[PDB]
């Protein structure tokens, strides 16, 4: 019933990786596609003459699992909105040689952060990409509802949280997802990949992502509370934010380590499952109207 | 467009998919290697071989065969502009090939060889032989081939045949887009399994390009007038595009429907359309006028029907269709 | 010498202890497989050669850091967002895995053991910063104070409670855990290496992601000098009563500083990024670097 | 686009009617002249001059009147690719100038010179300086310019500024063509004697190139912010652009209205347009992005309003204009 994946950002031997996560009951792999820590330089020598090849080989799986079974993530050091005009040059040709890698193994969708307010010379490369070649792939958008600098723990003694409610201001992820589809001209390729924190936000500003494209959630491990037995559950509230999904048939994604160690890693997943066989079943309506949902039709 | 886009990891796979046309290119290399080194110069002439436009490597694993089954000692360089393949191509030279095989990641027209080569190897020819730029491609990189220098392939000519499909012309028809001329579907041809059409006469030799090529300038526009004697009375639709090559000497590959490479399947015809159908009676010649025609920065083609009457000239200036450069 | 029959091509780490042996970490950041591995040459001059070192290991992911633990313990930052405890057996011929435990959620950037050597610290791409407990192979506390990545994290050099943390999110942060809110923001372009004074207590520098490295204490106007074209990687003083400072960068270039940050010693003998630099406590002019070329070098530094 | 297209005959007769800025070239290179000869080898020092993209000849005749004001010999070259103008040349050649002024017919970025320049002289500058890729010509003619070699123009700066124009937005929307996106007259500037316009802000500095370039591989894609203050409510539709260029030291030629050059008038802005009006208040500000793209065979501008509402990003990968290499 639900569809989900597992995000990874260290991935050894991609065989071994699948397997695992594929007996885990996952659906797909987000994975990087050239080492997460691999820096590269295009423009200075030495460095930009570094030999070997500069990633794995298309060949290590078969393009039915490339085509199916991986999400491409791009590398954390690209950071085309860098200050540094050197960052910023070395990231346009990084994140236009990741999308071209991606595109060549004809991967279903591939992971971009929108991590700060500018966004801009990453939705230009983007752009850029979008328009050059195979017009398929989607372009998943991972931003979260709540900002880091407005969930760090009140540990900064010069510099303490703001205790005060900023009603725009909690909205703010909202704006840089805006923000950079509109740069982007609302391509129909360019979705979001929606990251839930341990505390959720009031709810106008999780009612200020209805109407938008979510194609997937991310669901963090330490989000997960404990019960009597030891296994990985949600409070109530994050569960009511669940089944708000689930209408909207969106990907589940699972991020970070094994936080019920003496628990199995499967019952994160096992936990989603249960919460979509225990959901309203759909009404006349409901069970009526699958397969028009915002369907346009002429009207007779 | 192999040279203007970067082909899909999925597009190489289906190349390497044809056990035929590699066992050719292996026999061509093998028969080469044969008559550039005598049976005393076995162990002390080393051959340069170099496959431009390398792919994957099936050439270059095509080429290592041959100097096994020669008994002949080569030299690879495995020139690739395609950063992604170069990716398949480096882990395979670290993994399997190692010394013998140094991969290039680089455009064969810019490309500055350390070394002049004995034998380059190349497999860019398109379903009307030179629509990928093969000749434009070989020309940059003739300068590092050495003087008594052998290219495979070594030759290549376009065919063309008049067709008859009503169901094709509807097909083509169906293509109009927004925000471009209502009538570019006409104007460019089409890699297409033509089925349900009829052959008004026999395919004849269009466009030839030799490799290497010793005539100053080279200038691979061209311009030619064929005549196909019509005994049936028809609708002329179009164009069918085939080709043939030489590889090495009588070693070929073809998919002219007459001399057909045998199970050389991943290959299908070209088709020209015509934008107005063209009523032929029995008796009647069809004459067609194809330019093969490019600036710096493209090259085209441009078609017209002249007998039994006159159609426009298609993709004038490649308004319609280009090849990128 | 029952070990990998190849380390990985992209040295990360080198660290000289006591006497004088080598420690290296390494990781294979492209190619089939993206392990690492960690070795120990007792003849340093014979690294990176396989068939020459004392003792050699694979580890299951990459190594991003590393760090002794006392003269046998080796604290490992790791690709899967573990950290590492291996241990040289009692004839130094075997580096045997004491724990390997999953606390962050991504890749585990940077490692230091704290004062005591019964604590260290850990930053990770996580945002989170972790004080370690190394006998009882816990985590103490975890702290979410920085907004982005961290960098880097380095201990005081003689108070147990105090470390330097850096991050993404333009911060530079003093820690004291004996303190109710821990951190304390220092007041351009993102630090990206710390490097604590050895000799002055409230004095440590920053290398920063534009090529700049800075000199800062901690009561107030700091002393500053472009020193490399590109990113700040590295900062190591040397054992000197009057210490110099290695300094190495992505530009491949090691550059070696006085008390004023004026240049001394350059080396542009590295052809891919220079990843660290250890000193040599036999010869105190010796620095060693090793970098993603493959290449150990010695450097013979003017003193 | 003089680089793409050949100008017609009158366009350059437009273009010599500005007596003030030739007289602005004459003038630094009169001042170059004596900057690079002492007095003293006045008769042994002959300055190699190259005009590059000599049009019909008046930088040409110029330089001849700078070299007799400052008593300095000078040996011409007179580079033009347009071989319509290089008829004017020659024939100017033959009736006038004689051996002193050596037409070559070429692009400057494929001309062998057969010696090295002391000065190369251009005007090469569009309405946004860069437009009809001045550094690109420039940096292929740098090789042939000697070390110690001076370029005039030295360095060019294009301005921004933004506009409202109720009446110019109309203006644009209604340059819908048939068979092209129906946005494209949007993304694409305008040379246009703005009139009935408000501007919001100051001209702001948006890119500028230097002559000869000393920054290895040069790149000469760019990408600018800027950040503009308004005072006033009102509605953004554009912004105009202009110029400035150092000839040679305090020598200047600008478009830019606070520094008009004077008497200079074939010169008028450029405008980039928006697709979708953008509502501006009293204290807000206006917040431009601006890149300046390329390939191997063109070069383009994207642009984006960031604050105080994002607009889409324009024209982007050139597909609604492109300025030809
Ligand atoms: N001017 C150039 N310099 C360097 N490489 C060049 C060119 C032009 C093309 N190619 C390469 O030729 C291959 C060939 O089309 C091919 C296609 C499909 C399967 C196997 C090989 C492609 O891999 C293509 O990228
Ligand atoms: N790469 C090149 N090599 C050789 N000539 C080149 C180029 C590029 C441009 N030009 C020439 O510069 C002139 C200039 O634009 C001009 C315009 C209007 C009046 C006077 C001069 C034009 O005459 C144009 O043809």
């Amino acid at each position: 019933r639900v569809s989900s994946g597992r995000d990874l950002n260290c991935v050894p031997e991609i065989a071994d990786t699948l397997g695992a996560v594929a007996k885990q009951g996952f659906d797909f792999l987000c994975m990087p596609v050239f080492h997460p820590r691999f820096k590269r330089e295009f423009i200075q020598e030495p460095a930009k003459n570094r030999p070997g090849p500069q990633t794995r080989s298309d060949l290590l799986l078969s393009g039915r699992d490339w085509n199916t079974l991986i999400v491409g993530k791009l590398s954390p050091w690209i950071r085309p909105d860098s200050k540094v005009e050197k960052i910023r040059r070395n990231s346009e040709a990084a994140m236009l040689q990741e999308l071209n890698f991606g595109a060549y193994l004809g991967l279903p969708a591939f992971l971009l952060p929108l991590n700060q307010e500018d966004n801009t010379n990453l939705a230009r490369v983007l752009t850029n990409h979008i328009h050059t070649g195979h017009h398929s792939s989607m372009f998943w958008m991972r931003v979260p509802l709540v900002a880091p600098e407005d969930l760090r723990d009140d540990i900064i003694e010069n510099a303490p949280t703001t205790h005060t409610e900023e009603y725009s201001g909690e909205e703010k992820t909202w704006m840089w997802w805006h923000n950079f589809r509109t740069l982007c001209d609302y391509s129909k390729r360019i979705a979001v990949a929606l990251e839930i924190g341990a505390d959720l936000p009031s709810n106008h500003v999780i009612d200020r992502w209805l109407g938008e494209p979510i194609k997937a959630a991310i669901l963090p491990t330490s989000i997960f509370l404990t019960n009597k037995k030891g296994f990985p559950v949600l409070s109530k509230m994050h569960q009511r934010l669940i089944f708000r999904l689930l209408k909207l048939e969106v990907q589940f994604i699972i991020t970070g380590t094994n936080h019920h160690s003496e628990k199995e890693f499967c019952s994160y997943l096992q936990y989603l499952e249960y919460l979509s066989q225990n959901r309203p079943p759909p009404n006349a309506y409901e069970l009526f109207a699958k397969g028009y949902e915002d369907y346009l039709q002429s009207p007779l | 467009q192999p040279l203007m886009d970067n082909l899909e990891s999925q597009t190489y796979e289906v190349f390497e998919k044809d056990p035929i046309k590699y066992s050719q290119y292996q026999q061509a290399i093998y028969k080469c290697l044969l008559d550039r080194v005598p049976e005393e110069e076995k162990d002390t002439n080393v051959q340069v071989l170099m496959v431009l436009g390398a792919g994957r490597g099936p050439l270059v694993n095509a080429s290592l065969r041959a100097a096994k089954q020669a008994d002949r000692r080569i030299k690879l360089y495995a020139v690739e502009k395609n950063p992604n393949a170069v990716v398949t191509l480096e882990n395979w030279q670290f993994e399997e090939w190692g010394s013998q095989v140094t991969v290039v990641s680089s455009d064969m027209r810019e490309w500055v060889a350390p070394e002049k080569a004995d034998i380059i190897v190349s497999e860019l020819l398109g379903s009307f032989a030179d629509n990928e730029l093969s000749p434009e491609c070989l020309d940059g990189a003739q300068h590092f081939l050495k003087d008594d220098g052998v290219s495979i392939p070594g030759e290549y000519t376009s065919f063309l045949a008049p067709i008859s499909s009503s169901k094709l012309y509807n097909e083509v028809r169906a293509c109009r887009e927004k925000d471009r001329d209502p009538e570019a579907q006409f104007e460019m041809p089409y890699v297409v399994r033509l089925h349900n059409f009829h052959q008004l006469s026999a395919p004849q030799p269009c466009f030839t390009f030799s490799h290497p090529n010793r005539d100053p300038m080279i200038d691979n526009n061209r311009y030619c007038t064929l005549e196909f004697p019509v005994e049936v009375n028809t609708v002329l639709h179009g164009f069918a595009g085939y080709f043939e090559t030489v590889l090495y000497q009588d070693i070929t590959l073809s998919i002219r429907p007459e001399t057909h490479s045998p199970g050389m399947f991943s290959w299908f015809p070209i088709l020209f359309p015509i934008k107005q159908p063209i009523t032929v009676r029995e008796g009647q010649t069809i004459c067609v006028r194809f330019w093969r025609c490019s600036n710096s920065k493209k090259v085209w083609y441009e078609w017209a029907v002249t007998a039994p009457v006159c159609s426009a000239i298609h993709n004038p200036t490649g308004r319609s269709y280009t090849i990128g450069l | 010498p029952n070990a990998p029959a190849c380390m990985e091509r992209q040295l990360e780490a080198a660290r000289y202890r006591s006497d004088g042996a080598l420690l290296l970490g390494a990781s294979s950041l492209s190619g089939r497989c993206w392990a690492g591995s960690l070795w120990l040459f007792k003849d340093p001059c014979a690294a990176p050669n396989e068939g020459f070192c004392s003792a050699g290991v694979q580890t299951e992911a990459g190594v991003a850091d590393l760090t002794w633990v006392g003269e046998r313990g080796i604290l490992v930052a790791s690709d899967s967002g573990a950290v590492e405890l291996w241990e040289l057996d009692e004839n130094e011929t075997l580096i045997v895995s004491k724990f390997c435990k999953y606390e962050h959620d991504d890749i585990v950037s940077t490692v230091s053991v704290l004062s005591s050597g019964t604590q260290a610290v850990s930053g990770s791409k996580d945002i989170c910063i972790k004080v370690w407990d190394l006998a009882q192979q816990v985590v103490l506390s975890s702290y979410r104070a920085h907004a982005a990545q961290v960098t880097c994290v380095a201990a005081s050099p003689h108070k147990d409670s105090v470390f330097l943390s850096c991050s993404e999110d333009n911060r530079i942060l003093l820690w004291d855990t004996r303190c109710p809110k821990p951190a304390s923001q220092i007041g351009g372009y993102l630090p990206t290496s710390l490097a604590w004074h050895p000799q002055q207590s409230e004095v440590f520098v920053f290398g920063d992601e534009n090529g700049t490295v800075s000199l800062v204490d901690t009561k107030s106007c700091v002393l500053s000098s472009a020193v490399h074209s590109q990113c700040v990687t590295g900062l190591v003083f040397s054992p000197h009563s009057v210490p110099f400072l290695a300094s190495l960068s992505e530009d491949c270039s090691l550059a070696v500083l006085d008390s004023s940050l004026s240049e001394l010693f350059r080396s542009q003998a590295h052809r891919d990024f220079v990843r660290d630099a250890t000193w040599s406590p036999l010869n105190h002019s010796l620095l060693t670097t090793v970098g993603w070329d493959h290449q150990v070098v010695h450097h013979v530094v003017p003193t």
